[PDB]
């Protein structure tokens, strides 16, 4: 009924646990949130931001329609200021 | 004192089944969450509480019961005097905390049983002389409530009668239905369409009538177990435990619980449209009404006009011939309403009345009412499930209808789960059957 | 793509000229068109009467003209047929008939300006949906 | 004779019976038998029924042209209601099948008999000095065809609303509510699927599981199901070595040992799940319907963003648009 | 024809639903 | 016992914990994003 | 040898097994889960299904989803590095490159899993009946991800990985194949709700034929987790629903291979169906019915409404279910019944 590994209920219950997890948790928190806040994440996944989703007057979608020229189409759509 | 040796931690709440002094703790405890939540909520919905606005707009479900005793409202539900709200929260929320305190003390300072600390409030589950005296002092302490109502209506004020003569106003009712034939008649009426029982009370009258019968029938009673013990049959009848008394009382609120939920949708008198919403079917006849009065407006014939299925766009018959809105409103005929009464015949809804008697005030009654439909969705979006959002809206008589159902049922299931532990705990397996002494192993094989 | 004031620019009288709402306004007025409207006006229609809706064009061919600012704000206090031969107050919200319908005596008229340039800033912004019904939906 | 009726009460409690017709069993067997033998009957030969009250009869019998797929018992009547409609409230048979009257008279008879049902399942375990509660995870299908065949009618005003009693006809019934009610997009239908599929699931593995441990007691060419005989002492199959391998498929803390605590997980979700997709449908019989996030993200400017919800709501309008073609004459469908 | 095809079936699972319950084999018990 | 730290159970508990508060963190700055 | 000591290391008993499976299992599983969170939270739908689908534009748990590749990509693997994305990874992602992504790694994902099971079974030394079994999951996923879409036109009608996402599947499954017609969906459902009905009924069974083994009422620790005597009156169970339902089991060998034959069976009916759905071979109408309807103006049964709610499904959701095909549906020539 036992294994090598130290036992959670040990370790969540260890000072030095809290030591250093009340450190590391908030830290990833943080980080996380800076991802978002600083317009990060909007670049790395090409996720429009809401003034991006069309141009000011369009109000067409910007629908891949081909394969092979696809990321030239994309970028294309990204011109007219969407 | 009590621990693993006795249930387990998820079945707590029995280890206190014979600690009648903790046990009281507990309801007196319980008790006090009620008054809580009642008096917090009501201060909760004041202080939301837009006066010049609707009640069924703004998610009310306890302000519009005190505006029913007639309690600061006026005229056609208009809302004068917010004090009252306040004062039912404040005195209520303050009465959690005697309560509150009690129940602490009676479940962690005061004494584990009752039996030696007084005899009068110790008691014996089996001891159906002290059982039937006990329910005999709460059948007249729910006998004086009910007379409480009587006096609040013909003394102290009086209610909120939507079915007011010169329109829905607070009014004193000083003549209550006291005949036996027509009070307990509703008793002997159909649950079906039309005749609905109890659900069909249309006047104060039987309601203020009716709750002086319950009210003395109740003590009368209650005076009755004290003096007295079960029968015969009333005990070899019964199951004579703590959990046994449980769940009869578990089946019981179920069932008030299904009668409650029918109460606040159908019923337009003790809930009225005015501070609670248009019922289910007063909206679609309100819609059938709208376009009636508009079209006809445009120089429409309603009475002769023939819709697709050509049964009649506007006006048809019902099953017993009388003249009802037409549609799929076709099923709710059994429809009664302040707005639409004066429309109606002898014989249903009137022609000529229709054709030159419709106020103004009926039109935009109508409008009201069906633009406030009771339908909507779980976040609170009116309308349709294929509605836009804009319209933040459910109504209150669809929040207590839902709410009220699941509880009912569950209730169902905890009376069925009560009442079979309650044999089995009687009999004596409800622990499991006995591997020596095995009852079918001792019965003929019926292959 | 985003609410400029060159979006927020709606006709104020009949005579060409112009006025500029701001986002503080637009907003006032969405949030007032919820209050008083949407109950039967929701997404431009009207419930009560599928005949006529809110677009601008259908504003435009009332009587008054009730496509700006003045038209719809007059409307808000004394409301007529399409073709204005018809006071109709007494079944329609509004300034005058405030103690019949509630919601209309809080409204000010910097609260009716902003409901009147509401309805007219939605049709820029939605187009065909703002005027149709689930059709668009 | 010791007394005819104390008899007669120790025959019906006889737990000799072939099968143990109860008290409950007084009303249940014939409330039973007067369902099923109308059903049967309408199923197979009853003229087209004006489920919608609009003087458009629906034929739902094999007799008039519908075969097991089509074919069900049509609704009673829009034009009726929630009357009552016996058949002695009918100026004639052919006046009662033209109002859908036996859909009437089977939902009641069955709900009630599916109540004595439940009632005998805890009877007999009475009787037989066993656990109750048996009866109590019957309570969620029974609970349900009451929502299906009872609560919503109630509440939407009409029994001409309620689910037919066939399979096309069911599938009108669900098709249609999604698009009033939205359902797919409710909590308590979802928590309901979970139940039905995590059921199907835990059947399979507990199934499996226990199929995979038994003890060797069988030959090469031997039907393993011999290798257990009716009435046995120990167990047959090894629970131990059970909860050895599924520990480790997952890890150890999350895999049962214990066989009561095992079956009572095997009982409480599915039973749990349906009892909440029976409240949901209950729910939505008084409108109190799924999330509308229709029109929710839009953009900077104002442009509504669509969603799958949007596309949702696309197919739902569908619905509802053609769902009873000539039975609405106005705006909103409020009924 | 297709009718008569349908309650034939049915009218067979009826009275196997007979014959299961009325004719199977007798549950023995220990002995078997 | 002498429990060891850095173990494989140690590796599979933070592939899901560590990214887990990353995105928890992001998603609940996402509640402030408007227009 | 190395290898035996590979091996040694492997199936060493830890908290988490690994195993041989665990180094196809484990890189998989964590990358499809992880892949769906990714997208569920960060990336968008715009490009390829004009929606938006992550909780970073606006969605809630129901409607996020990891959305299908547009239409134009047909049934390309979308390689990170493939000709359509380039290397790049914004690209990738623009164009649904993660579904393909979640679909492929999540497949042999349960091709490692079910291995796991093979290996675990075959060191503890029991059968191999939970591998079994667990091939309905598969022959599912597999016919739906992946063989239903190669069927169609692209990947885009597969499909997407999301709660609300799949509601629009269930939805157009319905008005486009008349799923629910079809004879092997119902044998689907059947067994889902037969194995949920076999769960129930087994376990309350049990529960409520106990024996007697302690002097408690919460009678879960009186339970002997070492075998010996059967923990419930397996006789006593028999005679029950021998009264009241007139059939019952009384050979549990049977009963718990019955529990493993229904749900799986049904299963795999249901995965067949959807093979035939994807070269659109559907069950969608009966002919004889058809042809009365049309000469016969006054017939009409549940059949009939059924596919008219069909008709008004595809009308009113094909513009927007399917943006690559320009659909222009004036307002004119969309189906309507009367008033609404
Ligand atoms: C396992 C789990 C099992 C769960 C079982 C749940 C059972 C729930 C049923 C609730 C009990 C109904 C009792 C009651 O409240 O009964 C009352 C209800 C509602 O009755 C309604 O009563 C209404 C009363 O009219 C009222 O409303 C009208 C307009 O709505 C007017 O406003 C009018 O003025 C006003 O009086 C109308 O008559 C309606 O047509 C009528 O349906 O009965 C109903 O329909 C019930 C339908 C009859 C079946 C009940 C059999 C019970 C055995
Ligand atoms: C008058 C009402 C009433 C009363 C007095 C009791 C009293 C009792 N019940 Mg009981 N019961 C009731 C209604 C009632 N029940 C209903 C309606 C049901 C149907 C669901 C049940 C089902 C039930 C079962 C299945 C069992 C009992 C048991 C018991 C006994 C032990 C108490 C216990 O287990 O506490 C422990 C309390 C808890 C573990 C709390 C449970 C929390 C619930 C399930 C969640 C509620 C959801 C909540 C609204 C959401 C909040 C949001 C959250 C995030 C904060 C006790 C005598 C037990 C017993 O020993 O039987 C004799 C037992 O096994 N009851
Ligand atoms: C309505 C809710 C309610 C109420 C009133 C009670 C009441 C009670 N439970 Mg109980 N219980 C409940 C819900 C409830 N339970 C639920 C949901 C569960 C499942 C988790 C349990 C599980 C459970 C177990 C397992 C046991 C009890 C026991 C008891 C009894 C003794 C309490 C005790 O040990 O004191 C201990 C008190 C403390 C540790 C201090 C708590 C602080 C106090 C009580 C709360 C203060 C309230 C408020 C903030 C102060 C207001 C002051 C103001 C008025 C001035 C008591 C009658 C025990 C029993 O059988 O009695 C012998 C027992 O063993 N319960
Ligand atoms: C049961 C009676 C009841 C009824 C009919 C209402 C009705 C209402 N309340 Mg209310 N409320 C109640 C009890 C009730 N409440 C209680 C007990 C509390 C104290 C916590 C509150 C606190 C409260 C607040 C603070 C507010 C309301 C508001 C409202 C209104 C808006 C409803 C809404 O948006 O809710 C939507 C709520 C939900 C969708 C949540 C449903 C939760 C379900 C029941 C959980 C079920 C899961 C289940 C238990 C899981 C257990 C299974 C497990 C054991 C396996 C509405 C009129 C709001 C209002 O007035 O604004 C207009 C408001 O702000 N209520
Ligand atoms: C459910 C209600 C209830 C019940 C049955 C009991 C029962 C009991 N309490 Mg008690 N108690 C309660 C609520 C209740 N309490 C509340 C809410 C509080 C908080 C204030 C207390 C605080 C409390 C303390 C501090 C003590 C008790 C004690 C006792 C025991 C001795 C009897 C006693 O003190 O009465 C003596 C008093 C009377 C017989 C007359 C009281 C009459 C009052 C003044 C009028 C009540 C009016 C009522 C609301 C309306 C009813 C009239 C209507 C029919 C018209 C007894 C078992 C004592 C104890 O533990 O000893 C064993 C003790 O020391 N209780
Ligand atoms: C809720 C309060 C309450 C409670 C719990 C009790 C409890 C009890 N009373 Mg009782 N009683 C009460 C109030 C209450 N009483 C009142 C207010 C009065 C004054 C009228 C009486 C007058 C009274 C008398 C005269 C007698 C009792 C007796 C009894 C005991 C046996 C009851 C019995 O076997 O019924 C079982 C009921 C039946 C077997 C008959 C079933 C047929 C029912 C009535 C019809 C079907 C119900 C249906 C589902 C509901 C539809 C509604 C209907 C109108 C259509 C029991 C302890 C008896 C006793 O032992 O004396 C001490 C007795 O002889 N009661
Ligand atoms: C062992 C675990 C495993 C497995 C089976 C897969 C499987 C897959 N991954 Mg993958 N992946 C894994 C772990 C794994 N992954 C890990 C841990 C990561 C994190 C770094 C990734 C990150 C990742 C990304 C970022 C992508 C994939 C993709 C893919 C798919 C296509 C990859 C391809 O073309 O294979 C190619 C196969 C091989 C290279 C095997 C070659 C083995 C031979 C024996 C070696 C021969 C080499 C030699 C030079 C040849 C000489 C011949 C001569 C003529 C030149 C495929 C389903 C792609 C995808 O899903 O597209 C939609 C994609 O874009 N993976
Ligand atoms: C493939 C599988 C990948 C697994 C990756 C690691 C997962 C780590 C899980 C740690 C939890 C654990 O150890 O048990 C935590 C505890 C077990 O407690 C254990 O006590 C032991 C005593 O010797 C040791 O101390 C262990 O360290 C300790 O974990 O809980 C259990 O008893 C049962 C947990 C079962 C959880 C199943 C999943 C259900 C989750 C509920 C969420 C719904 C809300
Ligand atoms: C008119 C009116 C009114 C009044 C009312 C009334 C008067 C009521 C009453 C009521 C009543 C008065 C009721 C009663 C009931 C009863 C019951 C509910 C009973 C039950 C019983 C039981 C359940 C039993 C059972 C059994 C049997 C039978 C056999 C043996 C065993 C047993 C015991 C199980 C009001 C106020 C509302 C308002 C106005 C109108
Ligand atoms: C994509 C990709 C990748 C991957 C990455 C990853 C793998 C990531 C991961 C990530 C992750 C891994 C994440 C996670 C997340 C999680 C979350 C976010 C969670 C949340 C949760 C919650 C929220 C909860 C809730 C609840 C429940 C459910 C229960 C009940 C109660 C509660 C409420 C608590 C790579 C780079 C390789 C490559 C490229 C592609
Ligand atoms: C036994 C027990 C239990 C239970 C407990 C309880 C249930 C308690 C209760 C308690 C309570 C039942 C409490 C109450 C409280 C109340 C209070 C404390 C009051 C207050 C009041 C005031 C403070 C006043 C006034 C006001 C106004 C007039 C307005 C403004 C605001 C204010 C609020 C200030 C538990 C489960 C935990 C555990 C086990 C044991
Ligand atoms: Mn059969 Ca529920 Mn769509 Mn109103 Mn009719």
């Amino acid at each position: 009924g036992t294994t090598g590994e130290r036992p959670f209920s040990d370790i969540i219950t260890s000072v030095r646990y809290w030591v250093i997890h009340s450190i590391t948790i908030p830290a990833l928190f943080i980080a996380g949130w800076l991802f978002v806040s600083t317009g990060l994440a909007y670049d790395v996944f090409g996720t429009p931001r809401p003034d991006s989703y069309y141009a000011q007057e369009q109000r067409s979608i910007p629908l891949v329609t081909d394969r092979f020229e696809a990321k030239q189409q994309v970028e294309t759509f990204l011109e007219q200021l969407k | 004192d009590q621990e693993s040796s006795g249930f387990a931690w998820w079945a707590g709440n029995a280890r206190l089944i014979n600690l009648s002094g903790k046990l009281l703790g507990a309801h007196v405890a319980h008790a006090g969450l009620i008054v809580f939540w009642a008096g917090a909520m009501t201060l909760f919905e004041l202080a939301h509480f837009i006066p010049e606005k609707p009640m069924y707009e703004q998610g009310l479900i306890l302000i519009p019961h005190i505006a029913t005793l007639g309690w600061g409202v006026g005229p056609g539900g208009e809302v004068v005097d917010t004090f009252p709200f306040f004062v039912v929260g404040v005195v209520h929320l303050i009465s959690s905390a005697v309560l509150g305190f009690g129940g602490v003390y009676h479940a962690i300072r005061g004494p584990e049983t009752l039996e030696e600390y007084s005899s009068f409030f110790g008691y014996d589950w089996k001891d159906k002389n002290k059982m039937t005296t006990i329910l005999g002092f709460h059948l007249i302490v729910l006998g004086i409530g009910a007379l409480l109502l009587v006096a609040k209506a013909m003394f102290f004020g009086g209610l909120y009668d939507t079915w007011a003569p010169g329109g829905g106003d607070v009014r004193v009712i000083t003549n209550p239905t006291l005949d036996p034939r027509v009070i307990f008649g509703y008793l002997l009426k159909s649950p079906f369409g039309g005749e609905g029982w109890i659900v069909s009370v249309n006047n104060l009258e039987d309601v203020v009538g009716g709750h002086i019968w319950i009210g003395l029938i109740c003590i009368a009673g209650g005076i009755w177990h004290i003096l007295t013990t079960p029968f015969g049959w009333a005990r070899r009848a019964f199951i004579w435990s703590g959990e046994a008394y449980l769940s009869y009382s578990l089946g019981a609120l179920s069932m008030m619980g299904f009668i409650a939920t029918c109460f606040v949708w159908f019923n337009n008198t003790v809930y009225p449209s005015e501070f609670y919403g248009p019922t289910g079917p007063e909206a679609s006849q309100a819609q059938a009404m709208t376009f009636l009065i508009r079209d006809q407006k445009l120089g429409a014939n309603v009475g002769s006009a023939q819709g697709p299925t050509g049964l009649g766009k506007y006006l048809m018959r019902s099953p017993t011939g009388e003249i009802i809105f037409g549609g799929e409103t076709m099923r709710f005929w059994d429809f009664r309403g302040p707005w639409l009464e004066p429309l109606r015949g002898p014989n249903g809804l009137d022609l000529n009345k229709i054709k030159n008697d419709i106020q103004p005030w009926q039109e935009r009654r109508a409008a009201e009412y069906m633009t406030h439909a009771p339908l909507g969705s779980l976040n609170s979006v009116g309308g349709v499930a294929t509605e836009i959002n804009s319209v933040n809206f459910v109504s209150p008589r669809s929040w207590l209808a839902t709410s009220h159902f699941v509880l009912a049922f569950f209730f169902l299931v905890g009376h069925l789960w009560h009442a079979g532990r309650a044999r089995a705990a009687a009999a004596g397996f409800e622990k499991g059957i006995d591997r020596e002494s095995e009852p079918v192993l001792s019965m003929p094989s019926l292959d | 793509a985003e609410l400029t004031p060159e979006v927020l620019t709606v006709p104020l009288n009949s005579e060409g000229k112009t006025i500029t709402l701001t986002e503080k306004q637009y907003l006032e007025g969405k949030r007032l068109f919820q209050y008083a409207c949407a109950s039967c006006h929701v997404g431009g229609i009207t419930k009560t009467n599928p005949s006529l809706d809110l677009r601008t064009e259908t504003l435009a061919l009332a009587t008054p003209p009730r496509d700006n600012i003045e038209g719809l704000v007059d409307y808000m206090k004394n409301p007529t047929t399409y073709d204005g031969e018809q006071e109709i107050a007494e079944v329609h919200p509004s300034l005058r008939s405030a103690d019949i319908f509630p919601k209309m005596r809080n409204l000010t008229e910097k609260d009716l300006v902003a409901i009147a340039g509401h309805i007219l800033v939605e049709p820029k912004i939605l187009g065909d949906k703002w005027g149709g019904g689930k059709v668009y939906y | 004779s010791a007394n005819l009726w104390e008899r007669f009460c120790n025959w019906v409690t006889s737990t000799d019976n072939r099968l143990y017709v109860g008290w409950f069993g007084v009303i249940m067997i014939p409330t039973l038998l007067a369902a099923t033998i109308c059903f049967v009957i309408a199923f197979i030969a009853a003229p087209p029924v004006d489920i919608d009250g609009i003087r458009e009869p629906v034929s739902g019998s094999l007799l008039y042209g519908n075969n097991i797929i089509t074919g069900a018992v049509v609704p009673s009547s829009n034009a009726i209601g929630l009357h009552f409609y016996p058949i002695w409230e009918a100026a004639s048979l052919d006046e009662w099948l033209y109002n859908g009257g036996p859909y009437q008279l089977i939902i009641f008879h069955f709900l009630l008999g599916a109540s004595c049902y439940m009632g005998r399942q805890w009877e007999l375990s009475y009787r037989l000095g066993m656990r109750p509660w048996i009866c109590v995870a019957y309570s969620a299908p029974l609970a349900s065809a009451f929502a299906v065949f009872l609560i919503y009618p109630i509440g939407q005003g009409s029994f001409s609303d309620g689910m037919p009693l066939g399979i096309s006809g069911t599938f009108n019934f669900m098709i249609v509510f999604q698009a009033e009610h939205n359902i797919l997009m409710h909590p308590f239908h979802q928590l309901g699927v979970a139940g039905v599929f995590g059921g199907a699931l835990f059947c399979a593995m507990h199934g499996s599981l226990v199929t995979s441990s038994l003890i060797r007691e069988t030959t090469e060419t031997e039907s393993a199901n011999y290798g257990y005989k009716f009435g046995q002492e120990e167990e047959t199959y090894n629970i131990v070595a059970a909860h050895g391998y599924f520990g480790r498929l997952i890890f150890q803390y999350a895999s049962f040992n214990n066989s009561r605590s095992l079956h009572f997980f095997l009982a409480a979700w599915p039973v749990v799940g349906v009892w909440f997709t029976a409240l949901g449908i209950s729910t939505m019989a008084f409108n109190l319907n799924g999330f509308n996030f229709n029109h929710s993200v839009i953009d900077a400017k104002g442009n509504v963003i669509n969603t799958w919800a949007d596309i949702i709501n696309r197919a739902n309008l569908g619905m509802e648009v053609m769902h009873e073609r000539n039975a609405h004459n106005f705006p909103l469908d409020l009924a | 024809m297709e009718t008569i095809t349908y309650v034939f079936i049915f009218a067979c699972i009826i009275a196997l639903f007979f014959f299961a319950i009325f004719f199977r084999e007798p549950p023995r018990i220990t002995k078997k | 016992v002498s429990y060891p730290i850095f173990t494989v159970r140690w590796v599979a508990v933070h592939t899901l914990a560590v990214p887990t508060i990353f995105f928890l963190g992001a998603i609940a700055a996402m509640q402030f994003i408007q227009r | 040898g190395w290898f035996d000591i590979l091996d040694d290391w492997l199936k060493r008993d830890r908290f988490v097994f690994v195993g041989w499976s665990g180094i196809l299992l484990f890189p998989c599983a964590y990358l499809a889960l992880g892949g769906w969170l990714t997208g569920t939270t960060f990336v968008t739908s715009w490009y390829t299904h004009g929606l938006a689908s992550s909780y970073l534009e606006g969605c809630n748990f129901l409607t996020v989803a990891v959305s299908t590749p547009a239409n134009s990509m047909g049934h390309s693997l979308l390689l990170l590095w493939g000709p359509e994305a380039q290397g790049d990874f914004t690209r990738w992602c623009q164009l649904g490159g993660l579904w393909t992504f979640i679909a492929l790694h999540g497949a042999f994902g349960l091709i490692g899993f079910m291995l796991r099971q093979f290996e675990i079974a075959r060191l503890v030394g029991v059968r191999p009946y939970n591998a079994i079994a667990f091939s309905a999951p598969i022959a599912v996923f597999v016919s739906v991800f992946l063989i239903y879409p190669l069927g169609q036109s692209s990947w885009f009608f597969a499909p997407s990985f999301g709660v609300a996402a799949i509601f629009r599947f269930l939805l157009f499954f319905q008005g486009f194949h008349n799923w629910t017609l079809n004879p092997f969906h119902m044998m689907g459902v059947a067994g889902v709700l037969g194995g949920a009905l076999l769960c129930a009924i087994h376990g309350a069974t049990v529960e409520n034929t106990l024996f007697q083994d302690g002097e408690g009422a919460s009678t879960f620790r009186a339970f002997n987790p070492t075998q010996a005597e059967e923990t419930y009156s397996m006789v006593t169970a028999n005679r029950f629903w021998s009264q009241i339902f007139g059939i019952a089991f009384s050979n549990k060998r049977w009963l718990h291979f019955f529990m493993l034959f229904v749900p799986v069976t049904g299963l795999w009916m249901s995965a067949i169906g959807v093979v035939g759905l994807a070269l659109n071979l559907r069950s969608y109408d009966f002919i004889s019915q058809e042809i009365r309807a049309a000469e016969d103006p006054e017939f009409e049964t549940f059949y009939t409404k059924n596919l008219l709610l069909n008709e008004g499904i595809r009308a009113w959701m094909a513009p927007q279910d399917q943006p690559h095909e320009n659909f222009v549906f004036p307002e004119e020539v969309l189906p309507r019944g009367n008033a609404l």
